[PDB]
Formats: structure tokens, sequence, C-alpha cells
């Protein structure tokens, strides 16, 4: 069985980053080789990890979680970051086995005029916990007044929309990133590499 | 899923009113903050006016006050949007918006738009 990471890196659509698609692999045979030797990344950052030995590892797990943020937001998928993705939208831990992979989209997401359909939390009465996701849409109460789900005075809509135009600055491009979670359990490791 | 339509443009004549609606469909628990943006061809999307929730506070755009009103339509998330005294450059794709506020264009969920066409002769 080969792990089908295919369709996570080439998938046609990308989740928002506040919904974070989630793919767990497992049971495959895994040639990471059409990563680490492609030219086509903007960001492959490893952790804990050496890319190029990943043909000669085995895993419990891998988790390809992905996603579209702006490419000044990039940054924030790391451990120990802080600010509103690291935040509010997907969160890294501090002891993370893994890769992130980014690359600018801006021919694909970009949209003249805008592409809304890309969105991100921006109210949260808490911070994420590594790797928790929310998709929930209650409105945000910023004052002692309960909300009751209408927004208005002191309450807000939690969500808030990129727009991406393709004549906007790199750093406000949409880039597609895909984070690789290598984990390894006490138990039997059957991601493995090519032998 | 949430999703915004629009209705009501369409071709009309210079001075005239015209009133634009749009309704929220989807499954939801919230009542939307609810605005208008338009659009002329070659230019920048432009807000034009917001009305909260509960219909209580509404916010325009400096250029279309006194001669624009926003209200909240019959059904929850439904807003109307009535625009007098019609100038030629009122001419754009109207969009509608929800869940947000202010004038940048961040809010959360987005309508395909609605052309408005004003005419006029000239003598
Ligand atoms: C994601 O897709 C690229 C492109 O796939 C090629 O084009 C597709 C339309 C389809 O016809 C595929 O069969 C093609 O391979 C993959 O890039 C190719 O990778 C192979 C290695 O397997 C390499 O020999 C080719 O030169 C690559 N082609 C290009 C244009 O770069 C890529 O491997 C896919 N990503 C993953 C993770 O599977």
């Amino acid at each position: 069985n080969l792990c089908p990471f295919g369709e996570v890196f080439n998938a046609t659509r990308f989740a928002s980053v506040y919904a974070w698609n989630r793919k767990r692999i497992s049971n495959c045979v895994a040639d990471y080789s059409v990563l680490y030797n492609s030219a086509s990344f903007s960001t492959f950052k490893c952790y804990g990890v050496s890319p190029t030995k990943l043909n000669d590892l085995c895993f419990t797990n891998v988790y390809a979680d992905s996603f579209v943020i702006r490419g000044d937001e990039v940054r924030q998928i790391a451990p120990g970051q802080t600010g509103k993705i690291a935040d509010y939208n997907y969160k890294l831990p501090d002891d993370f086995t893994g890769c992130v992979i980014a690359w600018n989209s801006n021919n694909l997401d970009s949209k003249v005029g805008g592409n809304y359909n890309y969105l991100y939390r921006l109210f949260r009465k808490s911070n994420l916990k590594p790797f928790e996701r929310d998709i929930s849409t209650e409105i945000y109460q910023a004052g002692s007044t309960p909300c009751n789900g209408v927004e208005g005075f002191n309450c807000y809509f939690p969500l808030q929309s990129y727009g991406f135009q393709p004549t906007y600055g790199v750093g406000y491009q949409p880039y597609r990133v895909v984070v690789l979670s290598f984990e390894l359990l006490h138990a039997p490791a059957t991601v493995c590499g090519p032998k | 899923q949430v999703q915004l339509q629009e209705s009501g443009g369409g071709l009309v004549q210079a001075g005239g009113s015209l009133r634009l609606s749009c309704a929220a469909s989807g499954r939801t628990s919230s009542v939307y903050n609810m605005a208008w943006f338009r659009q002329t061809p070659g230019k920048e999307r432009e807000f034009v006016a917001a009305i909260t929730g509960n219909g209580g506070t509404t916010l325009y755009a400096d250029s279309v006050k006194g001669r624009l009103t926003i209200s909240r339509g019959n059904a929850k998330n439904t807003v109307s949007l009535q625009m007098n005294v019609l100038k030629p450059d009122d001419t754009a794709v109207y969009y509608c918006a929800a869940g947000g506020w202010g004038k940048e264009r961040n809010y959360a969920y987005w309508g395909q738009g609605t052309q408005v066409t004003v005419s006029s002769h000239h003598h």
C-alpha cells in the first residue's frame, strides 16, 4: 500500500485555516523523495527529523494537515509562535516532530476582485491547544452583555476573509501549507520508507 | 453552507429610486451584521452601507449619506438597500456581505453581486 500523499499536496481545493483539513496516514509505504527532491516549495522546515532521511524511518502514524494562510503568516506555523494564526487557528506543540511545507499559491487561490472563500478566526476566548481545531461560528462576546448569537455592539462574528487578489504583495498572497506530523508511539510503526 | 443572494438590480434611469435585497441561506444559529459594497469595472470594490444584527446601528459611506438607506428585511438575515436619485456613476455590481463590521473588505460571507446600470439622456 502506497501512502496517499498526492491526494494532500495536489488537492484541487484547500481548507480555510480555521477549518484545517487532517488526513491520517497509516499502514503504508511512503516515498518521501517526491517531496524532498521537489523544487516546488517555498518553505520546507522540519523539527526533530532530517527530511532527506525520511525514506529510512518508520512511524506509527503520519498526519497531513493542510490549509491556506497568507505568506507573512507561514512563520507562525512553528513551535513556540504567537499571533492570530498560531493562537486562534492552528497551533503546533513545543515538542513537534514533523515538517512544515508551504508554497505560493497566488495563481490558484487569488481572484481578480478577491477570493473571499478563505477565512481565518480573529477572536477567541482562549488560545488553541496544540492540534486543536475550532470550526464554531458563535458570535464572540467582547463585552459584559451576552450576545445571544446576534452580531452588534461588542458582539463580533469571529471569522474574517482574506479576500486574496493576485496583485497583492507577496506577504499578502495565499500560500498552501501542509504540516506533516511524524508520530512514533509505544506501538508498531506501520508508516515506513521503501525497502 | 452560508450563502448570500442579492436581487433587484437591472437597467434604471437616472433620477430613479431602486431597492436591492439580500437574503442569507444555509443552516445558521446567528443573526449577522449585513453590508453592501459596490464595484465598478477596473476599480476596487468600495463600502456603501452596513447595519447591525438587530437593525439598531447603521454605517454609511460619507459619499452616500442622505441618499441611500439600509434596513433589515423580513427574515432574520435579510437586508435591503434603497438608493434614491440614482446617478450614472452609481452603475456598479452591488455585493451583499455578512459577518463583520466596518468598511474593509474582510467580512466573512459575500454574495456574487447584482448589476445596476444607470442610464441618462443628453440634450
Ligand atoms: C503532485 O503532482 C505533481 C505533478 O504530477 C504530474 O502531473 C500530473 C498532472 C499527473 O499526470 C502525474 O502523473 C504527474 O507526475 C507530481 O510531480 C511529479 O512527480 C514525479 C515523481 O513521482 C516526477 O517524476 C515528475 O517530474 C513530477 N512532475 C512535475 C511536473 O513536477 C508530484 O509528485 C505530486 N505530489 C505528490 C506528493 O505526489
